[PDB]
């Protein structure tokens, strides 16, 4: 069993257009500021693969660092995303975006992204005692006063019953207080914390949020296949629903023919699980390999919206197509259901939470309630 | 993290998206989740 970050290091030195590709990144980043720093502004930039390997072998083994404690007023957007961090202006440039697409670079990617997942469930923090997870979650600056209050403001903004404490909001492990981290065992037990009953009612709406998001976009009367590599990003119904690879998801493709895609954006300090949109008799389930750190030009150096310091933040049409993602197709033509046909829900990672988690409640054949809790993103590949 | 959701041309004729979400320009908060998104019309 080999270390997935020498994996890919033996990936990238023995292949000339990697090794290649594996410099030029760096060197297409620019020397001056504020490009010698990464865009928390808090660190020097890597400027070169060993170095980059040598951090992401390191990670394996951090939970990330809520590093607006000490650091109240530097860009926050890349809070939760270590790899992002180092990465984010190579992202940005001609060589790293060829870089970032090569499906063995992406492979490599997710074999360390979920070994880093491992480390992040692990209660354990590897081996350093039954408490060590939370105890490295306190120690990265989580229950600070500044990381608390963002995580319940935020959830609180969507709402207008407002809760005074974290603990009337999300559920947590018996005698967790703040400075316990309200004893959450791990990363990814605090990533993918519920709800408290009746704090998230589920609406009389035939159709409800499916995820705690800010709204993106909202196109209607879209094509089978389209242009999403166009500025504006045209959604692209094969692309993005996998009839690429799987035929048997063709048959949805021409069903949402002439249909609307609503788009939304999940926050590092938001709620992470997915809740049924619809009641409705899951059809069509999937889970597609893809990207992680593939962005648009345009949102590179010398983009008409680039660099993008939390890439890739201004690029979330386009990686519909081509991240790491999942399908669900649901059919509310049912005994309980709405009557509005087919409708899809296409969970699609970014970065560092690319982790699709399908709960078992969403298998072909099952039917889901509006409002049931059906999955969840994780940090991880 | 993003997610989409994907709606039929015969469902949209018979939906109401709050103006939130059909007009994301305007949103300047997070949707919370289980709230009403689309309802019949
Ligand atoms: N959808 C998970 C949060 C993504 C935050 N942005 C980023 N890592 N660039």
């Amino acid at each position: 069993v080999e270390n997935p970050v020498e994996t890919f290091r033996k990936l990238i030195e023995n292949d000339s257009t990697l090794y290649m590709l594996a410099h030029s990144m760096f060197d297409e980043v620019p020397e001056k500021a504020p490009y010698d720093r990464d865009p928390t502004t808090l660190k020097k930039q890597v400027r070169n693969y060993k170095t980059m390997l040598y951090l992401f072998n390191t990670l394996l083994t951090e939970v990330p660092e809520y590093f607006l404690r000490d650091n109240p007023n530097v860009p926050s957007g890349l809070i939760g995303f270590p790899f992002n961090i180092i990465v984010d202006w190579p992202m940005g440039t001609p060589s790293g975006r060829q870089f970032f697409l090569d499906t063995r670079v992406n492979k490599c990617l997710k074999d360390i992204l979920n070994k880093w997942n491992e480390f992040l469930k692990d209660p354990t923090a590897q081996g350093n005692g039954n408490k060590g997870g939370n105890q490295a979650l306190i120690d990265a600056g989580w229950s600070s006063d500044a990381a608390v209050e963002q995580l319940v403001n935020k959830a609180n903004e969507s709402t207008t019953d407002k809760k005074k404490t974290f603990s009337e909001i999300f559920q947590h492990p018996a005698n967790g207080t703040q400075e316990n981290f309200f004893n959450y065992a791990c990363w990814d037990n605090f990533f993918t914390r519920r709800f408290k009953d009746g704090v998230r009612p589920v609406a009389d709406a035939a159709v409800v949020n499916a995820c705690e998001s800010f709204p993106l976009s909202f196109d209607t009367d879209v094509s089978r296949r389209n242009t999403f590599w166009l500025k504006g990003t045209p959604y692209s119904l094969h692309d993005m629903l996998g009839a690429t690879q799987d035929e048997r998801v063709a048959s949805y493709v021409d069903g949402f023919v002439g249909g609307s895609v609503y788009q939304a954006f999940l926050s590092a300090d938001s709620y992470h699980c997915w809740n049924a949109p619809v009641t409705g008799k899951v059809v069509y389930r999937s889970l597609i390999d893809g990207t992680y750190f593939a962005e648009t030009a345009a949102a590179g150096f010398g983009g008409s919206n680039g660099p993008d310091p939390a890439g890739p933040d201004v690029s979330q049409r386009y990686i519909t197509h081509i991240a790491a993602r999942g399908v669900l197709i649901v059919d509310t033509n049912v005994t309980g259901g709405a009557k509005i046909g087919l409708v899809g829900f296409v969970p699609v990672g970014m970065s560092e939470v690319s982790t699709c988690d399908w709960f078992d409640n969403t298998e072909e054949g099952k039917t889901i309630s509006k409002g049931d809790v059906i999955g969840a993103f994780h940090s991880g590949g | 993290x993003t997610h989409c959701l994907i709606f039929q041309r015969d469902a949209v004729k018979k939906l109401q998206f709050i103006p939130k979400a059909q007009y994301p320009e305007i949103a300047t908060t997070n949707l919370a989740v289980n709230s009403e998104l689309a309802k019949l019309t």
